């Protein structure tokens, strides 16, 4: 029946709620508040749980539909784009990666490579993050290193306009 | 209007052509450096916060101020494709 | 100052409750204020009464019988104001009593169930649905009644037409073509005129010869004698007719269908249709429509007097028998009442029908609350009238006439089932009927054109929807007050004159003198005058009888003058027409602008917040003031007192005044002085100058407010934080966050100022590995929640005025489902005149302000007081409104003499009481000039030269006597300003009023750089913080193809909207001097080519040289 | 134009320029004379009748009560010559005087509205738009496709002037110059492209692609699409 | 590298269908809620249309661009930008049997 | 030659990013030099309404 | 020829037929994602009927509805009109009116693209104004000729880079 | 014709 796929127990959960709702409505000619759904259901439920369901429950809404006066208006159109870098970014990551890439030649590749690879190439540990050498030199380049690197990036002031 | 419009207009054989000169003429005015003019000398193109259009404000101003010249030349086929891009990064410098 | 009002007509009586349409359309609709022991029982009773009565007898067990006793709501869950501070739909609760019986002993009776929260009516006339005030608009079409009608294809006879509404209930018509059939229709497929009256009873013989002996066609009656032989053999007979296969035997059962209680209507018995009967065709109906069930043999007044008329209208003059179907009486106006009782009626039919279904399920006797209601239907069917009803709209409160208007301005299109887009020409065009019923000007410009229309002065719906309107009874060559309210139809049988008849009191003054038959202008003489008009006022609709001198304009600009004023803002300073007409006062009484006071007494407190006054009667109360409110558009609502401390009241003075009323009159606008002249090109097609002056004073300008809103979300990463904490770069711009996370009243906020912070999360656990490096680096200030501040949009705000924080939900208001918080942020901002901004008089004359001009050099009069706008004069030839060249001219003499008019619509000012007026203002203007020391100017004579030399001065005379004349004639001296030296000619000038209109959310001058696009259509799309790109269509494509523009049209097809890695290589190319790269493909295409692969076509690009090339860059190869 | 009501005979403004950019039935027609010869009339009570002859033939025309006719007994009537009074239909005027007096008609009896109006638009224009109403011709002796067939008028120069100045094989290819209404002159043409565009696509497609077509993009619409 | 010069358009041979497919759609599951992922194999499903997040694979065990085109072992993932997903397309084979519309109902009917 | 009056028409403006799209856009389609219509031969830079009426007194 | 009949049908992009996060909880997608899933439960329902055994009315029952599910994708509503539940008895959009949609007769029904470097706003006679030129409001020319005055603002000391001369107008 | 009525003509 729905877009989203649900398992079977938060079908005969959800319909629980809305048959709950129909003979609570019975009652008050008020839509009850989700205080009287969790009790009226029974042991574990709380309006945490009947908000979430009530979220679930509702279906999805069709990216297609009559906008606006209904004239030619459809619904896609009105809806950003949010993985694709507008012009704003790709200028953005240019710039960063030029200049992030004449920082990581200038400087001495055994622990600013260590710590460029081991956060930028793939996910990556400290002591694991150095070849051979231990924690000892890693702290010792690492920190020395970053902050020459960041005390210099403070005289010629490129970085310091939070690029993002 | 725009200098010597009609004069430009009565160099080319067609309308069209005086607007693809112009337009390829600011391309590479630009591109192989933007001194490749043809008339620097006692008077050219001029802007005034200073004046310095000296420098690069409008490409295409110049080409069409060049072009009011008889330096230029504009052929269906003047010089072959690819060699002309290889001697005139060879002889105009800042790129 | 004073007020003179020209040539009376005798006004013989008052204009009506203006409102009255929607507010008492609601109050017959439902009856809340009088319990059911009052009779006016149509409506919500009716539509109940209409659905109670749940007959089901037998499949199984029943006799069930649902009664309805009486309907009673009222205790309103909320109020108005709370309603619209937290987003709520003020209605009134309805319980009504019930009690279902049994086939065994006992009967029980649950009293309430509350089912359908139905709103309520604001004072006004304006709902309240959900946070805006709403408004339901009015209709037309084809009343109910048995009419006939001429056969276009064949040029031969005409045929008959029986029209029931409600749809479900058939639609009759009844043709002859003799070369041996007959032709009558229910739901399409003909049989037997004859068949049907056979059934009934009336036998060949008694018919034809009583009915068609004056009628030959008769013989076509009698034809098939075979079947008319056998009575109630033929009611079987038709049965087999239509087809099924249905059982022979079913003793009266579809017979009754077409008979008493469904399909024909219960529409009240009487006037309902018996009234489209008696005169039109066939005189008596009691019982409602067709209908009979007492012995099973059925009775039928209806059906053969339509063959009756078909008949007689065939067949020579009973009377003239052709329904010209856009005749009011025949047209319909659907009142805001029977919109929702209809919807009430289709949500009663929808709770019936489930109700049914549940005698049968209860077990046994105890079933009367929940077994038999359910309050889902009513609901969202009521519900849904009033909120996704095509009908009802945002109530358009730009300015109090407007909502006025809005109040009450019939449609055509709604429903669907009365008039749909496609047909509209006949119905578009002003009918000779919609006189005093619907003004002929107050139609809108463009496509939806005579269509959408509001009503005239005094047109008033009689009980069922016929605009009909008042008229005086002239007995014999005497007229009379005794006004009759006569519907569309009546209104034909009279010869009826129009008021511009000289008169003495009662007595009729010429023999030849104007009045109007049956739609066709008739000279008639004082003894045929049966009744004349009310008033010239009737004629038109309030918006338009505020205009001066309609009489002189023409009805196609004078339009654009009544929907000039829908659009008027109000101005901090409000003024009323230098010239007015005379409903400016009763507009905003039935308008609920102004506050007036109940009875008489004295005042007690005045403050700027409250009125409390204190009645003779010994008792007090205090009336608050709509200080700054926000109008659904955007324009303020202020009640201002104008009375002080310690004060005598009048019953019915105001004690406040409205958002656009300067003294109890309507004000909209302000009266300047304007000379009529050509300036450089400053207002060259329609272009408007305006004196700086203007400005120096506050004169045009009007305060303006808009709500921001932001939520506090709950996401599955982290609910969204709302805090004064805004993560990355500075506390200078905290300053006006004064309040940890909201911004301070009073408060400065410009574009691009934190009205609001809020705080959600980014990319998962780890965002961007190349920039976590940077963060190590430079300085670790980790704080992974991301700025989604609601920030100030371009384009401008002012002040904050007023904030809102409704939290998850503890008050009585319902937050949305995943909505952790709202805040919403009221600004006001005041709008100055400037270059931008566009007024227009009441005219028609629109226009734009080009340059505002230094008071320093514009024209400048004799004495040194300047003109303060300039209008063209072109402007006014081509378009035909001298009325504004008249409104000038009464206007100088207003100025000089310090007062102000009123000039009725037709019977107004009369040129020669205007020369006149001018004449006295000669006397303040240059009589003053005399006492004061000087003369006449070397310019001053100068310009009587190119005067006497053009004709305006009787050659001759002396200056001070010419330049009365000039003067008389509107026009004076006036001097440059830029030079000093006269402007060769006399020009007119004087008290032109003007207002200023409503700037759309459009004004915005929209300028987009690069900014966000479409998720599926990546094309630019306006945001937030950037503005949105425009479109570039097909006929603006041929423009460029046109020209030679090869580049720059593909620059707009592909740079520019779809190229994707186009248009970024192009920011960057343009970043640094280069030239932007040519062209990619446009995912206009590519979605194409794929949307095409979609299909079973195969669509592949080539070469030179039949062989494939390619679009999609590589991202379809599966290498 | 018009409506069905005693004798409307024209049809004015734009709903005409409608009647004449695509080829349609003048309400009021008027018979052309399919042969240019002498006027003959008769005096019968129902219909009336005008006889065109030479010294070869003769042809009858029935002229109904309404016709208005123009001519008289007694003088020469040029091929598709106005014989009635009024509007004429392309098709029988072209079929009668030929492509060369449809063509003529057309471009002056448009121009003949917007001249009434106010407005002074050079010939040139119309003569573009009509001529491409006629850019097709209809096939009677076939050599490489079948003899009833549509096609372009051009692309038959091309085949025949190839098949008659080489040896012909045998194929001298008869045509039969077409008129339709600019409408459905671009409704069917070359590039399904623009075809597509237009109303029809669903079927434009279909066929473009049974056959294969290869759209040569010349032309703006179908090259801006791309 | 050369410039397009003839657009064509052609029925579609089943072979060529799957020419042009990548992996079958064999469930009806968009995405499930719980991950907002694409679920079975179904109308999404980074595998068949392609990778859904940027650069980076499904369940992570490859990251980022310089290996740019070698596909991850336990979850299918080549990539690119979420474009190429965008392009891709999937087939489904039917049963038995069923014709386009586009051919059997337009007023000469092409089959007919 | 747009029909533009001043009563609030609005107009759209775009811009030319190549230096090929600008050297079209005001070689050939730069406002003062297309005087003359392509409808006929005879100006559309004709002195409108003031202009006229002032020339002419 | 013999391709006319359809035996694998291709799918759409996904892209194409998004799948979003709207507000709150709503998710909206792609009308043709409601299709798709009809043809594909039906094919699988298809297959699962063959194996299990054939009563054959139960088989041609769904190749039925197999053989209409296969045309709502491709084009709905040239028989029957698919709906997907109470709410909208709309037409689920679908392949064949999407690619109409786009140019077929309507006003431009959905026929025009959108510039990048655009703006309007209301006019004003220019009097002094020469035919060569037009008054244009400095604000507007500020984020049309925005990238062009970034770099001009770096070629003079204004400021010192790009992204510096974006946030300073920010 | 409408796919319900023949099916149920089918197999009722
Ligand atoms: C199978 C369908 C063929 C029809 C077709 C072109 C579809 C193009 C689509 C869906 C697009 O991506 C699309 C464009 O590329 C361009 C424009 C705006 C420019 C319009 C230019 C029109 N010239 C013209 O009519 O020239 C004579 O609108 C669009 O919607
Ligand atoms: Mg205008
Ligand atoms: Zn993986």
């Amino acid at each position: 029946a729905r877009t989203i796929r649900i398992p079977v127990h938060m079908v005969e959960t959800i319909n629980k709620l809305s048959r709950t709702a129909r003979q609570l409505q019975q009652e008050l000619g008020r839509e009850p508040t989700y205080e009287e759904i969790a009790e009226a259901m029974g042991p574990g439920w709380d309006a945490k749980r009947v908000e979430e369901t009530l979220k679930i429950a509702q279906e999805p809404v069709s990216l297609e539909t009559p906008i606006g006066d209904e004239k030619d208006s459809f619904y896609g159109d009105f809806i950003p784009d949010e993985h694709l870098p507008s012009p704003v970014d790709a200028a953005t990551q240019s710039l960063l990666s030029e200049e992030l890439e004449k920082a990581l030649s200038k400087l001495s590749e055994r622990e600013a490579m260590v710590l460029k690879l081991r956060k930028g190439l793939i996910d990556g540990e400290e002591v694991g993050a150095f070849f051979g050498v231990t924690r000892e030199r890693i702290r010792q380049i690492e920190n020395k290193a970053l902050r020459k690197l960041k005390y210099h990036e403070s005289r010629t002031r490129k970085l310091r306009d939070f690029l993002d | 209007a725009e200098p010597g419009i009609d004069k430009l207009f009565g160099m080319v054989d067609s309308k069209y052509r005086l607007t693809v000169v112009v337009a390829k003429r600011a391309q590479q005015l630009l591109r192989h450096g933007f001194k490749n003019t043809v008339l620097e000398p006692e008077e050219r193109p001029k802007m005034q916060t200073l004046e310095g259009l000296f420098d690069d404000p409008n490409a295409v101003t110049w080409a069409m101020k060049e072009l009011l010249t008889g330096r230029l030349v504009f052929g269906e086929n003047l010089v072959p494709e690819d060699r002309l891009q290889k001697e005139m990064e060879r002889l105009y410098p800042v790129e | 100052m004073e007020i003179k009002r020209f040539g009376r007509i005798r006004e013989v009586i008052p204009l009506p409750p203006l409102t009255e349409i929607q507010v008492e359309s609601y109050r017959r609709a439902l009856q809340a204020d009088v319990p059911p022991e009052k009779r006016e029982n149509v409506g919500i009773q009716a539509a109940f009464r209409e659905t109670f009565p749940i007959e089901e007898e037998d499949k199984g067990k029943g006799g069930l019988v649902l009664d309805f006793l009486e309907y009673r709501l009222g205790e309103p869950p909320f109020p108005q104001d709370e309603c619209r501070e937290k987003d709520l739909t003020y209605q009134a609760p309805l319980y009504a009593r019930l009690q279902l019986i049994h086939k065994d002993t006992g009967l029980i009776k649950e009293d309430e169930v509350f089912l359908g929260h139905i709103p309520l009516m604001t004072e006004d006339g304006s709902f309240i649905i959900n946070g805006a005030d709403r408004v339901i608009v009015s209709q037309i079409h084809r009343s109910p009644g048995v009419y006939f009608t001429p056969d276009p294809a064949r040029p031969g006879r005409y045929i008959a037409s029986i029209i029931p509404l409600p749809k479900r209930g058939p639609w009759i018509d009844l043709e002859v073509e003799p070369n041996g059939v007959v032709s009558m229709k229910v739901n399409k497929r003909k049989f037997p005129l004859v068949l049907l009256l056979r059934v009934l009873g009336y036998d060949q013989e008694t018919l034809a010869r009583e009915l068609g002996a004056y009628g030959e066609l008769v013989q076509g009656l009698m034809d098939e004698s075979v079947f008319a032989m056998r009575p109630e053999e033929a009611l079987i007979r038709l049965f087999t007719l239509l087809r099924p296969g249905d059982p022979p035997k079913r003793d009266k059962a579809v017979a009754y269908v077409y008979g008493l209680i469904a399909d024909p209507r219960r529409y009240d018995l009487g006037e309902a249709g018996r009234y489209k009967a008696e005169e039109k065709l066939g005189i008596r109906l009691s019982g409602r429509t067709l209908a009979r069930f007492e012995d099973g043999e059925f009775k039928d007044e209806v059906f053969l007097p339509t063959l009756r008329y078909l008949f007689a209208l065939t067949a020579g003059v009973p009377g003239h028998e052709v329904d010209d179907i856009d005749h009011l009486g025949n047209r319909r106006i659907r009142t805001v009442g029977e919109l929702m009782t209809d919807q009430f009626r289709v949500g009663l039919a929808r709770l019936a029908r489930g109700v049914r279904e549940r005698m049968l399920m209860g077990s046994e006797d105890s079933l009367t609350p929940a077994k038999l209601v359910n309050s889902r239907p009513l609901e969202a069917a009521i519900r849904e009238f009033f909120s996704r009803s095509q009908l009802s709209q945002f109530k358009d409160e730009t300015n109090p006439l407007s909502s006025l208007r809005h109040k009450r301005r019939i449609s055509a299109l709604g429903p669907g089932g009365l008039t749909r887009e496609r047909a509209g020409f006949d119905v578009r065009d002003v009918h000779r009927t919609h006189y005093g019923r619907i003004c002929p000007v107050e139609t809108p410009e463009g496509a939806n054109i005579g269509l959408i229309t509001s009503l005239a002065a005094y047109a008033r719906v009689d009980e069922l929807g016929f605009i009909r309107t008042p008229y005086r009874r002239v007995v014999g060559g005497v007229v009379t007050d005794e006004v009759v309210y006569m519907t569309a139809t009546e209104e034909d049988r009279y010869t009826i004159a129009q008021a511009n008849t000289p008169l003495e009191g009662n007595r009729i003054a010429a023999e030849r003198v104007v009045a109007r038959r049956k739609g066709e202008p008739v000279i008639v003489s004082p003894e045929e005058v049966e009744f004349m008009d009310v008033s010239p006022k009737q004629v038109f609709s309030v918006n338009t009888n505020l205009i001066p001198f309609l009489e002189h304009d023409d009805a196609n600009r004078a339009l654009m003058g009544s929907n000039m004023q829908t659009q008027a803002v109000p101005l901090i300073r409000a003024q009323a027409p230098v010239v007015m007409t005379g409903l400016e006062e009763r507009v905003v009484r039935d308008s609920l602008a102004a506050l007036y006071a109940e009875e008489d007494g004295e005042v007690a407190k005045v403050d700027g917040n409250r009125i409390v006054v204190r009645y003779e009667d010994g008792r007090l109360v205090e009336y608050p003031l709509r200080r700054f409110y926000r109008s659904n558009q955007g324009t303020a609502l202020d009640q201002r007192p104008r009375v002080v401390v310690g004060q005598r009241v009048r019953k019915g003075d105001l004690l406040a005044d409205g958002p656009a009323s300067e003294n109890g009159f309507l004000a909209l606008g302000q009266n300047v002085l304007v000379a009529i002249m050509p300036f450089d090109g400053y207002n060259f097609e329609d272009a408007i100058v305006i004196s700086e002056e203007l400005l120096k004073r506050d004169f045009y300008t009007s305060i303006h407010i808009e709500r921001y809103e932001i939520e506090a979300r709950d996401t599955k990463l982290g609910p969204e934080r709302i805090t004064r904490d805004i993560p990355h770069l500075s506390e200078a711009a905290l300053r006006d966050l004064d309040e940890e996370g909201v911004v301070r009243i009073g408060a400065e906020v410009k574009p691009g100022d934190i009205l609001v912070g809020r705080t959600s999360f980014k990319g998962e656990s780890e965002p961007t590995p190349e920039e976590r490096l940077l963060r190590s680096i430079f300085g670790e200030k980790a704080r992974d929640v991301k700025d989604t501040s609601l920030r100030v949009p371009p384009g401008e705000g002012g002040i904050v005025v007023r904030t809102v924080r409704l939290r998850r939900g503890d008050p009585g208001v319902e937050l949305k489902p995943g909505v952790r918080e709202v805040v919403r942020v009221y600004v006001a901002q005041k709008r100055k005149l400037q270059v931008g901004d566009k007024l227009a008089n009441r005219h028609g004359n629109k226009g734009v302000v080009a340059k505002i001009l230094p008071v320093e050099d514009m024209p400048h009069l004799p004495d040194g007081t300047p003109v303060d706008v300039i209008l063209n004069p072109l402007g006014v030839p081509s378009r035909m409104n001298l009325g504004q060249i008249l409104e000038t001219h009464l206007g100088l003499a207003g100025y000089f003499l310090g007062q102000r008019y009123i000039s009725p619509i037709f019977d107004g000012a009369k040129e020669p009481e205007i020369k006149e007026l001018l004449a006295q203002a000669f006397e303040v203007y240059f009589g003053k000039r005399k006492g004061e020391g000087f003369g006449v100017d070397k310019r001053e004579v100068e310009v009587l030269r190119r005067a006497e030399k053009l004709g305006l001065v009787t050659p001759g005379k002396t200056p001070e006597e010419q330049l009365k004349e000039l003067f008389l004639q509107g026009k004076v001296v006036l001097y440059d300003g830029r030079t000093g030296e006269p402007i060769e000619g006399p020009i007119v000038v004087g008290q032109m009023f003007i207002m200023k209109l409503y700037h759309m959310v459009e004004d915005k001058m929209h300028a987009r750089s690069t900014g966000p696009y479409s998720l599926i259509t990546q094309q630019p799309l306006g945001g937030k913080a950037q503005f949105g790109g425009q479109r570039f269509g097909e006929m603006e494509v041929w423009a460029l193809e046109a020209y030679g523009a090869a580049h720059t049209l593909q620059e707009m097809l592909t740079l520019k909207s779809d190229d994707i890695e186009g248009r970024n290589a192009a920011y960057e190319a343009i970043i640094k001097g280069e030239d932007v790269p040519e062209p990619s493909v446009p995912e206009s295409f590519r979605v194409l080519v794929k949307e095409l692969q979609a299909l079973a076509l195969d669509v592949q690009t080539l070469d030179e040289k039949d062989n494939p090339v390619d679009i999609f860059e590589g991202l379809a190869s599966k290498r | 134009t018009g409506g069905v009501a005693g004798a409307a005979d024209i049809t004015q403004g734009l709903p005409r320029v409608i009647e004449l950019f695509e080829a349609r039935r003048p309400k009021a027609k008027a018979v052309i004379s399919e042969i240019d010869g002498v006027v003959r009339i008769e005096e019968t009570e129902e219909k009336l009748s005008v006889f065109v002859e030479s010294e070869g033939f003769s042809k009858e025309y029935k002229l109904p009560k309404e016709a208005r006719l123009l001519v008289k007994d007694g003088d020469y009537v040029e091929a598709g010559q106005p014989l009635t009074r009024g509007a004429i239909d392309p098709h029988q005027l072209l079929e009668a005087k030929g492509p060369e007096a449809v063509e003529r008609y057309l471009v002056e009896e448009i121009q003949k509205v917007y001249r009434a109006q106010g407005v002074k638009l050079h010939d040139k224009h119309i003569e573009i738009v009509v001529r491409q109403m006629m850019k097709y011709v209809e096939v009677t002796d076939p050599g490489d496709s079948r003899l009833l067939e549509g096609q372009v008028l051009e692309k038959w120069d091309v085949e025949a002037l190839n098949e008659r100045l080489i040896a012909e094989g045998k194929t001298p290819v008869a045509w039969k110059p077409l008129l339709m209404g600019v409408t459905k002159s671009a409704l069917s043409t070359k590039s399904w492209l623009s075809a597509a565009s237009f109303q029809n696509t669903t079927h434009v497609l279909t066929e473009a692609a049974i056959a294969g077509k290869k759209d040569e993009l010349i032309g703006l619409k179908e090259n801006v699409i791309l | 590298k050369k410039e397009v010069r003839k657009v064509r358009i052609a029925l579609a041979s089943p072979e060529k269908i799957r020419s042009w497919s990548y992996g079958e759609v064999e469930k009806p599951e968009t995405i499930n809620y719980r991950t907002l992922k694409p679920e079975r194999d179904g109308l999404f499903d980074e595998r068949i249309f392609g990778p859904i997040k940027d650069y980076e694979c499904a369940c992570g065990k490859y990251k980022r661009q310089r290996f740019e085109g070698k596909v991850c072992e336990r979850c299918g993932v080549e990539v690119t930008k979420s474009i190429v997903r965008r392009y891709r397309m999937g087939h489904i084979e039917l049963a038995t049997p069923a014709a386009h519309i586009w051919f059997v109902k337009d007023v000469p009917s092409k089959i007919g | 030659a747009f029909n533009a009056d001043f009563d609030g028409d609005q107009m759209a403006v775009h811009v030319p990013l190549s230096s090929f799209a600008q050297a079209e856009a005001r070689i050939q389609m730069l406002s003062a030099h297309n005087l003359l219509s392509p409808a006929s031969g005879e100006p559309l830079a004709k002195p409108s309404r003031d202009i006229i009426l002032g020339l002419y007194y | 020829p013999e391709w006319m009949i359809l035996e694998a049908v291709p799918v759409l992009p996904p892209d194409l037929r998004p799948m979003v996060q709207v507000d709150g909880g709503r998710f909206a997608t792609s009308d043709l994602n409601d299709l798709y899933r009809r043809l594909i439960n039906r094919n699988n329902r298809l297959k699962k009927l063959l194996a299990q055994g054939a009563p054959e009315i139960i088989i041609r029952n769904e190749k039925r509805m197999l053989q209409e599910a296969v045309d709502a994708l491709l084009d709905n509503g040239r028989r029957g009109a698919p709906v997907t539940n109470p709410g909208s008895d709309r037409p689920l959009r679908s392949l064949t009116d999407i690619l109409s949609g786009k140019q077929g007769r309507f006003r431009q029904n959905l026929l025009g693209k959108r510039v990048d470097y655009s703006g309007r706003s209301v006019i004003v006679v220019g009097p002094q104004l020469k035919l060569h030129q037009c008054g244009l409001p400095k604000r507007m020319a500020l984020e049309l000729f925005k990238p062009f005055l970034l770099k001009k603002m770096e070629e003079k000391g204004i400021a010192p880079n790009v992204k510096a001369a974006r946030r300073m107008l920010e | 014709k409408i796919s319900t009525s023949d099916p149920v003509r089918q197999y009722l």
